[PDB]
């Protein structure tokens, strides 16, 4: 059974993965993957929380919106540059580095 | 109460991260090996290397040394000769 209801995950790559040969170790390349996805959420939720922060400027701020948010817009653009997995759609001037 | 009670039941549910990612790994580390070793049995030819020097495949030959000394099969010098001695 469980202990608590709280996540338990190590912010580091997992040992003896070679990023040469990604293929040779299983239980390596399956740790990695998984690193790969809690970064990557860490990452998406970050851009989230600049989000909620700009729409909650955008709501106090009222018609002089354009220059208090300004950087708060600034910050979630280039937030948003890598979050996705499959978004190679969106053009590279929102999505590229 | 009742929603604690839950939840501690709902905790002694479910499975211990820790045994489930140890379980795991022992799990992928066996399978692994036993697959390499079960494509090392498959590599194998299906005839040997040393079947033309087995015991069981070299029959004739202790059988003939045995009953080379039957008369339908003796050289005739042999024969000659146990009869001089």
């Amino acid at each position: 059974g469980r202990k608590k209801g709280y996540v338990e995950f190590d912010e580091s790559p997992p040992d003896d993965f070679d990023p040469a040969n990604p293929y040779k170790d299983p239980v390596a390349m399956l740790e990695m993957r998984e690193y790969i996805v809690r970064e990557k959420w860490i990452q998406i939720e970050k851009a989230k929380i600049i989000r909620e922060k700009l729409r909650w400027c955008y709501r106090i701020e009222g018609v002089n919106h354009l220059q208090k948010c300004r950087h708060l817009v600034n910050q979630y653009l280039e937030s948003t540059r890598g979050i996705g997995w499959g978004k190679d759609g969106r053009h590279p001037s929102l999505h590229a580095p | 109460f009742i929603m604690e009670f839950a939840e501690n039941l709902v905790l002694k549910l479910m499975e211990d991260p820790k045994e489930r990612d140890r379980r795991f790994r022992e799990h992928v580390y066996r399978v692994k090996d036993r697959c390499e070793k079960t494509k090392e049995m498959w590599s194998y030819p299906m005839r040997p290397y040393g079947f033309w020097t087995f015991e069981r495949h070299n029959s004739q030959l202790a059988w003939d040394a045995q009953i080379s000394q039957v008369p339908g099969r003796r050289d005739p010098y042999d024969d000659l000769l146990q009869h001089y001695s």
